[PDB]
């Protein structure tokens, strides 16, 4: 047992960090108030969900988690949720005046009131860790606080811990659902500052999610919540392995040993199989093989980009439920010559299986109808610098005219950043071409 | 001297001691510093009593100052329609030319004074006169999107 | 990012400006004593951005009433929601300015914003979390104009941080004949163009031609005009006092609206225009970007738009709004600056202004406004060029050679609004 502790910054990580946490307590059985009745051990224990929550001496299972935002109205309403008894009060850092959808209010005026505030409570979730491995960090892209905010924690966190491990679960901006028109310049430059300082990310992107419950889940006009819960859904499934017994991805070294080939190109791409509507409550369940063939549709994927345009580097497969393994072997062998799949020259051309024989937990109120089988890809692929190079595009296009740039500037930023921002972009899309795409 | 005090005189609206002044021989023609003769100020700050007093005892009616700026071109411009049709009644040049190329019309449509502008239409302003740009009055109502500027200049 | 100090200065700040707190208020439902007599409990989140809260449900709106007329002030105290307001809050001189925008702004004013600013600190130091300011004035007197400009930088002094929003109402000869009012507007804007974060272009000319042409109003009255200001004002700050989805901050506002700092002048719209005491979603879309619905009197296909903000109010469908505005940027497409991607921010609330079931307000930052600042200079360099009636200004100390900046700045600000224009992504 090696301890994570979960960061969750700006509305976009409170959010999605809320939603995950109310999965994991019905997926491990925990109760609002804490309560684990399958839990022998009582006031400690060695398990496996020990990683994620801690237990105090009165039997309350308690997150390992930190929500932060520099505005107090959306970590409100967690402090008045239906778990609002399930996370620790000092661990819900709030400010009053939030970073104005800008990156330099996040990162350098208002962010610094608070950052060593943020630093002291994680410190005291560490101070209780026996093993602590690393973080896992919920942010979003276009926001001031998700991209000006963690970029300066993430520049802390590599001082203070220099030897952990640093995730990242990003949400990629897409204009169904965007708030702010300078979303492309926070999105590069959160990420050129925090590229060094981050050893795996994974990326959401809005618009894929967006698209998925559209079409397969049948709303109209997904909101915030059916987006979240959709990815609090593929969220569990990645981390599912850091928190119960398994093989593949136990602790937070072996997520870049698989999936990071080189430590600039630590972007791996999430497909989650199958999504069905819950209205849909008699749905033939899919075989092994049906699911495992939608893992390599664009339709299925969390990052909107087209995978037989580049070459794979790693492919790892976590499927969850009535799974024989030799149905995956037997549904690999056709997919490994039936479908255009292309892994570079210099990687062994392999595809890392783990499997959780409980079928995924459903939360009342969802759009998702139960399934006996699920499975979720991750792989390494050149295909997603494509979200790189539409991203840098709406970003050239503003810069070449300094639209909005004044913004920035009057917030201790200075504009040699952009430009140094942009040149760090242009050197990963080469990155990935070397590679091969 | 009673010609500077004839035009303090005529600008403040003092008509008792503008006819004072006159008695004693005071230059009605006369001009300050920049051409601007008791007609010009009478006209420009609205006194149309010493406006025809002045006219009555040998005022030049079309007298400009260095700028070549017509009484009737300050009246049109400010807006006093009463002084700009005793200024035509006396013979004013309806069509005099400032050293901007601009006319009483010009002024007149610039500052949206509608009533000036009909009144100098009908006392046969050019509306083909263009200033030192080209524009004409009608070139100004198009460009300013003034409709009911270029409904009176196209009768 | 919650309370909003209002100010209202000059006769036709503070008429406009008692419009504004008539119109909200009953939106709001609260009753000229001061009662909270509403049957919904969504007129009561984020109710403290206009108004304080007093013993026995009595909300207190947060406005400063300025004028340096003493006439102004009964004016006011003799309106319907008149005594809502505090007596300590009214700051009134002895005499006027008289349309100089020079008495306002060196001398006559220069005696009263100090009356004025320690009365400022008393509602800000009371503020739970003060975010900006708002002024309603006109720029073609001298009171709202001359001392509005001078209040603006002294609070900017002050709250250096803070965010500072006006609405500007913009003077033209079909509702005031005064030469000196293109003397004082461009004064004012040469003011306005540094020290104000957001500016809406209320302008008198498209007005007179919305009440004359469209309501076929023949003799249009300060209360027609007003009206439409009134229905305005409430649509352009529906964000700011309510829920939806924008949680209400003048400051992501301006990140998302102001992509240079001097084009920071806004062209509201509004659909439908209604008389006094007188649509489906493809018709309000449509009004909205159409010329007969804004209020400056500039024609939006004439320039570009650098960034759109429009709100729908109503029970309406979330996905049909989202069509159709997609539909109109899309038969529109050239008329949006194509290096500003996304450039079209859609917001939308529950609850409709009175009267109406349904309704539009657009704010848009159009190069096109540039046709309003050249019809302003045009008045100002005819008057200046014969330099009538300067003395009237250069007697209470003014330079001239601030008339000559005041008219090279403009030139300027309308040169940058022709640059964007003509610019491409390529
Ligand atoms: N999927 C998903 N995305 C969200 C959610 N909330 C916000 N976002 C995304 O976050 C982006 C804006 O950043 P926010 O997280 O809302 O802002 P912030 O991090 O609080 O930083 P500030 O600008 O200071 O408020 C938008 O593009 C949204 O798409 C959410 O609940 N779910
Ligand atoms: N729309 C509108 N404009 C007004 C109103 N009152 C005055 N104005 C305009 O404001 C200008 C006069 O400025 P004013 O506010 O009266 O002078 P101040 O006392 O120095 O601020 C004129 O050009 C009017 O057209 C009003 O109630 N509504
Ligand atoms: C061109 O891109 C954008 C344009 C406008 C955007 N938001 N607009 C507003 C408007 C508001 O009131 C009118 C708000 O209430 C004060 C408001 O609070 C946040 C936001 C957002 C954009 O990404
Ligand atoms: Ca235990
Ligand atoms: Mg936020």
């Amino acid at each position: 047992m090696r301890e994570c502790i979960s960061i969750h910054v700006g509305q976009a990580g409170v959010q999605i960090g809320n939603a995950c946490w109310e999965l994991y307590c019905l997926e491990h059985g925990i109760q609002p108030d804490g309560q684990m009745p399958s839990d022998k051990t009582i006031g400690g224990g060695d398990d496996s969900f020990n990683t994620f929550f801690s237990e105090t001496g009165a039997g309350k299972h308690v997150p390992r988690a930190v929500f932060v935002d520099l505005e107090p109205t959306v970590i409100d309403e967690v402090r008045t949720g239906t778990y609002r008894q399930l996370f620790h009060p000092e661990q819900l850092i709030t400010g009053k005046e939030d970073a104005a959808n800008n990156y330099a209010r996040g990162h350098y005026t208002i962010g610094k009131e608070i950052i060593d505030l943020v630093l002291d409570r994680i410190r005291k979730l560490a101070d209780q860790c026996t093993g602590l491995q690393g973080f896992l960090v919920f942010h979003s892209f276009g926001g001031g606080t998700g991209s000006g905010f963690t970029s300066l924690l993430m520049e802390r966190l590599s001082v203070d811990y220099g030897k952990k491990s640093k995730l990242e679960f990003s949400i990629y901006p897409a204009p169904q659902v965007s708030t702010a028109v300078v979303e492309p310049y926070n999105s590069i430059l959160t990420t050129h500052t925090t590229l060094e300082h981050s050893d795996c990310a994974f990326m959401v992107d809005n618009e894929a999610i967006y698209d998925i419950c559209r079409r397969n889940l049948d709303i109209e006009r997904p909101t915030y919540t059916n987006l979240n819960r959709l990815i609090s859904q593929i969220v569990s499934s990645i981390t599912a392995s850091l928190r119960f017994d398994g093989a593949l991805n136990v602790d937070l070294t072996e997520f870049q040993t698989n999936l990071v080939p080189y430590p600039r190109i630590h972007f791996p791409l999430a497909t989650y199989a199958p999504v069905i509507s819950a209205e849909k409550a008699y749905h033939e369940q899919l075989s092994v093989a049906e699911i495992t063939n939608a893992c390599f549709e664009p339709a299925n994927q969390m990052v909107k980009c087209d995978p037989r345009h580049g070459k794979y580097m790693a492919c790892c497969l976590l499927y969850r439920g009535d799974v024989v393994p030799k149905d995956v072997n037997a549904a690999i062998a056709t997919i490994k010559t039936k479908r255009s799949i292309q892994f570079v020259d210099w990687c062994p051309t392999g595809f890392k299986v783990g499997i959780n024989y409980q079928p995924p937990t459903v939360v009342p109120g969802g759009d998702l109808a139960k399934v006996q089988r699920a499975v979720c890809m991750l792989s390494n692929t050149t295909a997603i610098a494509e979200a790189w190079a539409r991203l840098d595009h709406k970003f050239d296009l503003m810069y070449a005219k300094r639209a909005f740039v004044h913004w920035y500037v009057g917030e201790g930023m200075e504009e040699g950043e952009f430009s140094e921002a942009r040149e760090d972009m242009a050197a990963l899309e080469k990155d990935y071409e070397e590679v091969g795409v | 001297d009673l010609g500077k005090k004839l035009l303090e005189a005529a600008r403040a609206g003092q008509d008792d001691e503008v006819r004072i002044l006159m008695a004693n021989g005071a230059d009605v023609n006369a001009t300050d510093a920049s051409g601007l003769t008791p007609l010009h100020l009478a006209a420009t700050y609205g006194h149309l009593e010493i406006v025809e007093v002045l006219l009555k005892h040998g005022a030049d009616v079309n007298a400009i100052d260095i700028m070549g700026s017509t009484p009737l071109h300050l009246a049109a411009l400010i807006g006093h329609l009463e002084i700009v049709e005793v200024l035509l009644k006396h013979g004013a040049d309806v069509n005099a030319v400032d050293t901007w190329g601009d006319t009483p019309l010009h002024l007149a449509a610039i500052m949206g004074h509608l009533e000036i502008v009909e009144v100098l239409l009908k006392h046969g302003a050019d509306v083909n006169a263009q200033d030192k740009f080209g524009k004409t009055a009608f070139d100004i109502s198009i460009d300013n999107g003034n409709e009911d500027l270029a409904e009176i200049l196209q009768k | 990012m919650r309370e909003i100090v209002h100010i209202q200065a000059g006769q036709c700040g503070n008429q406009i400006g008692a419009k504004f707190w008539e119109v909200i208020s009953d939106e709001h439902g609260i009753d000229p004593t001061g009662s909270y007599h509403g049957d919904s409990d969504l007129q009561l989140e984020r109710i403290n951005v206009y108004y304080n809260e007093a013993t026995g449900n009595k909300y207190v709106p947060r406005a400063i009433l300025v004028d340096l007329e003493p006439g102004t002030m009964d004016s006011v105290r003799s309106g319907p929601f008149g005594q809502i307001f505090r007596p300590d809050n009214f700051v009134f001189g002895q005499s006027g300015a008289g349309n100089n925008w020079a008495k306002g702004h060196y001398t006559e004013g220069a005696e009263l914003v100090d009356s004025v600013l320690d009365v400022v600190r008393k509602e800000s130091e009371s503020c739970d979390c003060l975010q900006g300011f708002q002024l309603t004035h006109s720029l073609g007197g001298g009171t709202g104009s001359g001392m509005g400009t001078l209040l603006i930088s002294k609070i900017r002094e002050e709250y250096p941080d803070r965010i500072m929003n006006t609405f500007s109402v913009m003077p033209s000869p079909k509702v005031s004949d005064t030469v000196v009012e293109p003397y004082n507007a461009t004064l004012s804007v040469h003011q306005l163009v540094e020290n104000t974060d957001e500016t809406y272009c209320i302008d008198n000319e498209a007005l007179y031609d919305i009440c004359f042409r469209t309501l076929k109003l023949t003799t249009p009255t300060y209360g027609d005009l007003n009206h439409l200001v009134s229905a305005t004002m409430s649509g352009v700050t529906t964000c700011l006092r309510f829920p939806g989805q924008l949680n209400a901050d003048l400051r992501k506002l301006a990140v998302n609206m102001v992509p240079f700092p001097r084009l920071h002048f806004f062209m509201p719209g509004f659909a439908p225009l209604t008389s006094r005491g007188s649509l489906t979603v493809p018709e309000l879309t449509q009004q909205m970007f159409d010329s007969k619905n804004m209020m400056a009197a500039c024609d939006p296909r004439h320039g570009r738009y650098l960034t759109v903000a429009a709100i729908f109010r109503g029970r309406m469908s979330m996905k049909e709004v989202d069509e159709q505005m997609l539909n109109v940027q899309n038969k529109n497409s050239s008329y949006f600056v194509e290096w500003i991607p996304n450039n079209v921010k859609t917001a939308v609330c529950d609850i409709p202004p009175r009267g109406l079931k349904m309704s539009a307000t657009f704010i848009g930052n159009s190069t096109a406004i540039q046709e309003l600042f050249k019809r302003i200079s045009e008045q100002f360099t005819a008057m200046f060029r014969r330099k009538a009636f300067l003395h009237w200004y250069t007697g209470e100390g003014m330079d001239e050679m601030e008339f000559t900046e005041a008219e090279s700045n403009m030139n300027d600000l309308v040169s940058e609004y022709q640059q964007y224009q003509d610019a491409t992504a390529d």
